[PDB]
């Protein structure tokens, strides 16, 4: 999940890092990273409740 | 402005209630003449709950003294604080009771009941907003039991919306003080169950143990016992007479303690009580006051709460103190003694705070306990009843002045039903 | 009652320029960000500390 | 022109009234006699006392309050204590016998003897205004006068007075701390009136204020007085937009339209920052960011439920003091970049900001330190369902055995009250859950 | 005319408020940007729903199909992540990954 | 001693433990700015009264 | 824009923090009540204290540190000491039950009711900051508060702050000198869980500082105060580039990137030169080359481990005072040319030099002389494998018979943690060995 301030994202781990801005300068894109961390957070939440 | 009409029947009632009137008289500042001699206006503001404006600054009690025979009533008149009473509130016959329930109730109590109803009617109709009646008597004799029960029944018939408090000191586990007190107590509680709003059962053995262990007191006498009972009365009615952070009157206590109309027999208790030579060793805090409240040896009922479960508790504190401390102490004692409280009622505690402690004290406390341990007392009375009812001993008297055996059978069945309900709501679980 | 004339106008103008004095007080307080954000008054805090200790 | 009528019902409500009007007198400079020493005012806005104090004679300011308690003890103490000449004698209304923790006594038998007089006095107080903003109704869920008579009072007011604001400050039973046994019954019973007759109900918890005074004020033994004073601080910070000018003034209509999205979600939480003592005011910064993070602080809410398990819906900030939007927007951005604050999906813009000029007034002999910046946060979070859940469990395991029901039944109240109030509480629970998801 | 009814993914506190991709609003060389989205036919070029992230959520709406979004896998399995090499930054997690065993 | 009686004593407003009261504003229908009108009408003292003789 | 939050955990943390902030107050001219006086050139325009002290309106310079210990009397010595009113009252967090030299008790049972409040205080100290650069965390590996609560705290900090630079100052247990018996357990079980939650971990050894004070300082009967003073100096030399400008300067991130080769090799030793007294230093030609050599004798480090048995990997030197960089470069050339020092073949440029103009500050009661030149060496070398080997041997010896394990099982641990910590340290030993070859 990360820290409780996305002003403190440590730019390397950001979904608007300069590398992915260079990525989204062209059409296409929509990386499977945000959905991946969604699935990971969901699985860890179900594990926590179990 | 609410009023309490206080009635005292029997020799025990006429002693304990006289001590109670004397305690609240020198708590409100009333002198033996009857005039106000206090210092604060709080003692004078809410004075009509027990007194009547007689002569200028003179205040007379609203007492009704009842006896079949002018016994201790004469000694009350001739003692200190005995001429504050109105002289025609003394209603008295000339025959005896003989520690006989039917003499107090049916034959010899019949000639005085009309006079007592006239006196208490004159007292009650003078009040602008009457709240209730407070009877002091004994469940072991004839005047305290028979005439007391008859008076409760007639007062309930005339005023079936007021709060009926009865104190009614009950027979002891060990030592009798009357050989027919199982019959007397059974026949009295047969009508105390269906008439009184609430009853504060007091045992003299518990009073003796309080004097011996928590007060040393090598020569207690009945003065200290009636003083303790009087302190409990003042503690249970102090919220009417003095302002506080959280008020709770008699109707509020009755609402907050009894879950069902049958279960209204309580265990009174008073704190702080200190053995003479231990005030320097103890320090006054709300936690020690509450722990002395919830100590099993502090209540004036001989039945042990460890052999039972607390249905409800009323805690009336008197003194300048913190509501956070009071609520935290109640929460702490409830959480630690989690097996002594019924699980299907959360917060079995009704708190009240009065701002005026008794004189010479910083904090005082009154504990009222509705628990299922009262079944021990009722089972003792039922056992000592059925021990002699099977042999018909001491019963030719009651048959002679004229009741039937069906009344005794109905009384013992009512007692057994009350024992059954108190046992049911001790082992009944929530879910 | 009274007639509405020059003393009433003078009272009104006094109210206007009292409002002006109050808002220049607030301007002097807020344009001095060391007072605006990290303020609070030492003398009143000390008196309240002494009141609590006395209580 | 911006008048507001305070109705204090119950012993708890009368104590709130004592603290509130002593704080109002200290704020607006009315002595307890009822005189203003320096009053250079014309009228129409500069009379900042006019929202609370009316006018009579040679300079006497009587409050716009009605004190109601069936028991004639606390109101009589008010009548014979310090603020004696301030209050009009007919505003202080008493009875003879209290309802004694009984909703049936307060609503059905004792209640319809004084309610007509209370409505006549409310009408007489409201007829002299020149435009009324609302009713601040202070009461308790403990029971008796604060539940039954208050329930009848909101019922009558919502029938007749119609389109006026009815802000209801109700103190709520704690999860564990309680002073009564029929308190769950009374609390469940006074849910329909706050759902169907209140416009905005501020539920506040005594144990939570105890924790706040223990942690931030260093008061090891707090009484009701500090709680009353801090609730008076909250309501004064709420109403101060009606009395003193500011950069952004928020009246009650804007306040309600910015809180409540649906007519049944009128249960916000009130918190106040800072609530510190002066020794901590030495070693604290007390800037706008600090006193907004203290408002969003988990162990600083005034009911015992952390909003970490809930979702924020609409937060009304009322800044009070030397506060500038340059700092306000920075604080709002700092909040909205925080993970722990979790706003609801259908509300991107969820902050209503109102900035006032006048700093809060300290009572001479209280606990709160005198500060030049404060926030009154009024947040409509959906984490309030925990309180309904705890009273739901208490009412379930009490009413399963039908204890303390014969009082209500014999005092003129059909036993379907408990079931219908139970269903209304369950409806509120389900509604808050489907809003939160 | 037509109907959109925009939808969004579930919540995560890494999504940085609003963020549109650059190419939707990249107007130094737009005149041949839109024909790349025209020949493919799977990327809508409409003016609306430009926010790939609106509040804290991903846009599941008409910005690419769901396929080709998840299809950019560099073929990384749980075998590689549970025994990371020493010189990378993923060996900062070894004691929490060695407790995970290895089955799938 | 009562709790509320000892708590809510006579509190003296103003002094060191007080802020200046920031009043909202007077009413614009009350605010006429006639002092400036008086000082303007003081000038041009060669006027004649609006009577029948002039 | 540059800040460092200090967390002093454990009794060893708190005493080091006392000496450290005595040094900081003397460096920045902060009086013990916490106020910069008035004037004399830099007045109202000083930011040498921005990394350590905040500002308030009372003039108090609130420390940016948290003194946390599960046991009383040491935070109470702080609260009744000379710096009584320097510290914020809520910045001094204490418990009720001691952690009993027990990693399990400090990590799983008693430390769980304090971690939320100390994270709340760290959140307040961090949102008082705009340019936070790291968390300097001081403790010992002896056990209890410094081992279990410290590990839980750094796990929570890693969760809540990302991987911000969490600098570690750990008092590693000595080979021969010992205080506890369960030190191998408390050190192995915290190395396992803090090997991946601290970005850099300066080891320090009480026996080595004892030898340093006995030999190079003539303080034949020393106490913990001298050790804490040298630790304070060697931390202030690290942080001084954030507070005083000059020549080549290095922040908390640059020396991390130039120091740690691999993310699991983050355990450097630390050295300070010239550790010297007044009468000893008066007969001396204290200069840059010989104080570099002074950092480079094997009998001069703060960890009892011979660097001649290992190979240097990365050396970050921190020169302070009137230091001309040509002497630094000449010293680097001489220590590179002489063959007693062995370097790994994969690091030709194995030095990172940071030069600051400010000379060190002495305390009235300390033992270090007022000097012109000073140097702080942070050396990452493979000579710590001997320390890990001694710790592993003691852990295996005391774990073979399950001695002192029922305490950990009673306060919440398995044999699984012990076994995984053993093989974690075995993996660390293997990694150090293969890096060394
Ligand atoms: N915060 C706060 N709560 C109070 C205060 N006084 C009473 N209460 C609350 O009042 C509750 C008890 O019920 P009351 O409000 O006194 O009942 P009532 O409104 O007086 O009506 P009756 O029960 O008939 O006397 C308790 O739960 C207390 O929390 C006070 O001064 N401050
Ligand atoms: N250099 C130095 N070391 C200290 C100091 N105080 C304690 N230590 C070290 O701490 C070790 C003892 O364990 P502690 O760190 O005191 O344990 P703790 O942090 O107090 O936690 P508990 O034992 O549970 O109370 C000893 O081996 C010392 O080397 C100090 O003031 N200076
Ligand atoms: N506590 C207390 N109990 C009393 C007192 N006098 C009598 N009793 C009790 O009352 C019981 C006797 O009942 P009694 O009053 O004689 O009945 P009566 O003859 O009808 O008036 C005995 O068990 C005594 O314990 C007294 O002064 N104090
Ligand atoms: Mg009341
Ligand atoms: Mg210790």
């Amino acid at each position: 999940i990360g820290p409780e301030l996305q002003s403190d994202l440590e730019t390397r781990e950001k979904l608007t890092r300069p590398i992915v801005r260079v990525f989204q300068r062209h059409p296409g894109t929509n990386l499977p990273e945000a959905q991946g961390i969604i699935r990971g957070a969901a699985g860890l939440d179900e594990s926590l409740l179990r | 402005m609410r009023e309490i009409v206080h009635m005292q029947a029997g020799q025990c009632g006429n002693q304990i209630g006289a001590k109670f009137w004397e305690v609240i008289s020198d708590e409100h500042g009333i002198d033996p003449t009857g005039t106000y001699h206090g210092d604060s206006d709080l003692q004078l503001e809410r004075i009509n709950v027990y007194y009547n404006e007689a002569t200028g600054g003179k205040y007379v009690p609203r007492a009704v003294l009842v006896d079949l025979e002018p016994g201790t009533m004469d000694s009350v008149r001739s003692g200190p604080f005995g001429q504050i009473f109105r002289p025609d509130n003394f209603v008295f016959g000339q025959s005896g009771a003989g520690n006989n329930w039917a003499k107090g109730h049916y034959t010899e109590g019949a000639e005085l009941v009309d006079s007592v109803l006239d006196v208490v009617r004159k007292e009650a109709e003078s009040c602008d907003c009457l709240q209730g009646f407070q009877l002091t008597h004994s469940l072991g004799g004839g005047t305290g039991s028979g005439m007391g029960t008859l008076l409760i029944s007639k007062i309930r018939e005339e005023y079936p919306d007021r709060i009926m408090n009865t104190f009614s000191v009950v027979p002891s586990p060990k030592v009798s003080d009357t050989v027919v007190e199982p019959y007397n107590a059974t026949l009295s509680v047969h009508q105390l169950v269906e008439n009184t709003d609430e009853t504060y059962c007091i045992d003299n053995e518990a009073l003796y143990d309080i004097c011996f262990r928590t007060l040393k007191l090598t020569t207690p006498t009945y003065g200290d016992l009636n003083h303790l009972v009087s302190a409990t009365m003042s503690g249970v009615t102090t919220c009417l007479r003095f302002p506080g952070q959280l008020n709770a009157d008699l109707r509020k206590l009755a609402v907050n303690m009894v879950p069902f109309p049958r279960l209204h027999f309580f265990m009174p208790g008073f704190a702080p009580l200190t053995s003479r030579g231990s005030q320097q060793y103890r320090a006054l805090t709300v936690p020690e006051l509450t722990q002395q409240m919830f100590d099993a040896k502090n209540m004036m009922a001989a039945c042990d709460p460890r052999h039972g479960r607390y249905l409800t508790v009323a805690a009336i504190f008197r003194g300048r103190m913190s509501m956070k401390e009071v609520d935290e102490q109640m929460l702490n004692v409830q959480n630690k003694n989690s097996s002594y409280f019924v699980e299907w009622i959360p917060n079995n505690v009704k708190t009240a705070v009065c701002d005026i402690p008794p004189r010479g004290l910083k904090m005082s406390a009154t504990f009222i306990g509705n628990s299922t341990a009262i079944q021990e007392l009722f089972k003792r009375i039922s056992e000592q009843f059925t021990a002699m009812f099977r042999r018909k001993a001491f019963l030719h008297w009651y048959t002679g002045e004229g009741m039937d055996e069906m009344e005794f059978t109905e009384a013992e069945s009512n007692m057994n039903d009350l024992v059954s309900e108190y046992q049911q709501y001790q082992d009944a679980t929530a879910e | 009652m009274y007639k509405l004339d020059l003393p009433i106008d003078l009272k009104e103008n006094a109210a206007i320029e009292r409002r002006r004095n109050l808002e220049l007080e607030r301007q002097s307080r807020i344009f001095n960000a060391k007072v605006r954000t990290i303020g609070v008054d030492v003398q009143v805090l000390k008196e309240q500390v002494h009141d609590r200790d006395l209580q | 022109m911006r008048e507001c009528i305070s109705i204090h019902v119950g012993q708890a409500g009368v104590q709130i009234g004592n603290a509130c009007w002593e704080l109002y007198c200290l704020e607006h400079g009315i002595q307890p006699d009822g005189q203003m020493p320096s009053d250079k005012t014309i009228g129409g806005g500069d009379d900042s006392f006019n929202t609370f104090f009316s006018e009579t004679g040679a300079g006497k300011h009587v409050p716009r309050a009605v004190f109601v308690d069936l028991e004639p003890t606390v109101v009589d103490e008010v009548r014979t204590g310090t603020y004696r000449q301030l209050f009009h004698p007919e505003q202080l209304i008493t009875g003879k016998e209290d309802a004694a923790n009984n909703y049936a006594r307060g609503h059905y038998t004792i209640g319809k003897e004084i309610v007509d007089l209370v409505l006549d006095r409310i009408r007489k107080l409201a007829d002299q205004c020149t435009g009324l903003q609302g009713f601040l109704i202070f009461h308790s869920f403990g029971g008796g006068t604060g539940s039954g008579f208050a329930s009848l009072l909101m019922e009558r007011l919502s029938v007749d007075y119609g389109k006026k604001s009815k802000l209801e400050f109700a103190i709520y039973p704690a999860p564990q701390i309680s002073t009564a046994v029929v308190e769950p019954y009374n609390t469940i019973l006074t849910t329909h009136t706050t759902l169907e007759h209140s416009d905005c109900a501020f539920m506040v918890d005594n144990e939570a204020i105890y924790d706040i005074c223990r942690r931030n004020l260093d008061i090891e033994r707090p009484t009701y007085t500090n709680l009353n004073r801090l609730i008076a601080q909250i309501v004064s910070s709420i109403t101060a937009s009606l009395r003193f000018d500011g950069a952004l003034n928020v009246d009650l209509t804007e306040f309600q339209t910015n809180l409540v999205p649906y007519p049944r979600i009128h249960f916000p939480l009130a918190t106040y920052a800072p609530v510190i003592s002066a020794e901590k005011a030495y070693h604290e910064q007390l800037s706008v960011a600090e006193i907004t993070n203290a408002c969003f602080e988990p162990a600083n809410q005034m009911v015992k439920c952390d909003p970490r398990h809930g979702k924020y819906m609409a937060c009304c900030m009322l800044y009070r003091g030397d506060v500038v939007p340059k700092d306000v927007n920075a604080a709002i951005a700092t909040i909205k970049t925080k993970r722990t604050i979790q706003f609801v999906d259908w509300c991107p813009t969820g902050f209503k900001v109102g900035i006032n000029y006048q700093p809060p007034t300290v009572v001479p002999g209280g606990d709160l330190a005198k500060v030049q910046r404060a926030v009154c946060m009024l947040s409509n979070t959906t984490a309030i369902a925990e309180a309904w859940a705890r009273l739901d469990h208490k009412f379930d395991l009490m009413y399963a055995k039908r204890a303390f029901v014969h009082w209500y039944v014999g005092e003129g109240m059909e036993e379907g009250e408990f079931s219908e109030a139970r269903e209304d509480l369950a409806a509120l629970e389900k509604d808050y859950e489907e809003v939160g998801v | 005319s037509y109907q959109s009814i925009p939808r969004f993914s579930k919540l995560h506190p890494v999504i940085p408020r609003r963020y549109v991709p650059e190419w939707k609003n990249d107007m130094k060389n737009r005149e041949l940007l839109v024909k790349n989205c025209e020949m493919s036919g799977i990327i809508p070029k409409g003016p609306h729903d430009e926010s790939l992230f609106l509040d804290k959520r991903e846009r599941m709406n008409e910005v690419e199909p769901r396929v080709r979004v998840e299809a950019k896998h560099p073929n990384f399995e749980r075998y590689d992540g549970l025994r990371p090499e020493f010189h990378t930054a993923q060996s900062k997690y070894q004691s929490s990954l060695m407790f995970r065993k290895d089955n799938t | 001693q009562t709790t509320t009686g000892g708590a809510h004593d006579y509190k003296y407003h103003g002094g060191l433990m007080a802020n200046p009261q920031h009043h909202k504003a007077p009413g614009h229908w009350n605010m006429h700015y006639n002092k400036d009108l008086r000082e303007k009408l003081q000038q041009r003292g060669w006027r004649k009264p609006l009577t029948m003789g002039n």
